[PDB]
């Protein structure tokens, strides 16, 4: 129960874990809104 | 653009901007600011005439003026002529006009070319910036034909940039894809596109159709290329 630590899962995280997870989540997102122009300089 | 010349003991020190909200606001171009240095170099200070060897030598005002008046009296009519430079004032221009008019001459020419076919210079608005530099702030679309206003008229381009930034003014260029410090719609390079816009085929005709305050600007550089009339 309390004796065991249940947050060992981060002990095997690579330098690319966050970016890989973002790529995995990329297909769960709603389409982003548009400002009307491609850049403030346009 | 209005400037202030700062002198000291009868010598030019620097050029500063002066505020005119309608012409240059508060800025001047680098040429305007830093080309006063040439006023102290390569200057003509004394009258000169050709001597027997064919070289130019100094002489007094009376000698040079008499030698010019001799040929001005000897010839007449179309044999006399005049050319105006790029830094000439109205007083000298009208003086030369009257002087050659007293000799029955109309050959008063300028280096810059403006097509004289039709109206020519009879109607003033045929060769002016009728929208005025301030009025650029009220336009909503502008068409530029064969100009690079960034270098031909830096303050005009600065005003266009300001209107682009603040009024969402839309710019299109017909000419070489120059850098104008803002994004513009490059319609193309060949002059025939103008006729296409005249025909109504090119969609920019529809763009100018829907504008409340359209604007077309044409530079004299594109009028130099012998197609000025067309």
């Amino acid at each position: 129960d309390n004796s065991t630590y249940r947050n060992l899962q981060h002990h095997e995280y690579s330098t690319y874990t966050f970016l890989d997870l973002n790529v995995e989540l990329s297909k769960f997102r709603m389409p982003q809104p548009s400002s009307g122009r491609q850049s403030p300089r346009h | 653009s209005n400037i202030v010349v700062s002198t000291r003991t009868g010598e030019v020190m620097r050029i500063l901007p002066r505020m005119h909200e309608d012409i240059n606001e508060e800025w001047i171009s680098d040429k305007t600011r830093f080309a006063y240095d040439g006023l102290k170099r390569q200057r003509l200070t004394q009258p000169m005439i050709r001597n027997e060897k064919g070289l130019l030598t100094y002489t007094t005002w009376e000698d040079a003026l008499s030698r010019v008046a001799g040929m001005l009296q000897s010839f007449q009519g179309n044999d006399v002529a005049a050319i105006a430079g790029g830094l000439v004032d109205a007083e000298a221009l009208v003086a030369l006009k009257d002087l050659l008019n007293r000799v029955d001459s109309d050959s008063l020419c300028t280096e810059e070319v403006f097509p004289t076919a039709g109206a020519g210079t009879d109607l003033r608005s045929n060769y002016l910036l009728n929208t005025t530099i301030a009025g650029v702030e009220e336009a909503d679309v502008i068409l530029l034909v064969g100009t690079n206003p960034r270098f031909e008229a830096p303050l005009f381009n600065a005003r266009i940039r300001k209107s682009w930034l603040h009024n969402d003014l839309k710019v299109a260029l017909i000419g070489s894809p120059v850098d104008l410090t803002y994004r513009y719609d490059h319609l193309g390079d060949s002059p025939k596109i103008l006729q296409d816009i005249a025909s109504g085929n090119h969609p920019f005709s529809q763009i100018l159709k829907e504008a409340k305050k359209p604007m077309v600007v044409l530079g004299s550089s594109a009028l130099q290329r012998s197609d000025g009339t067309a």
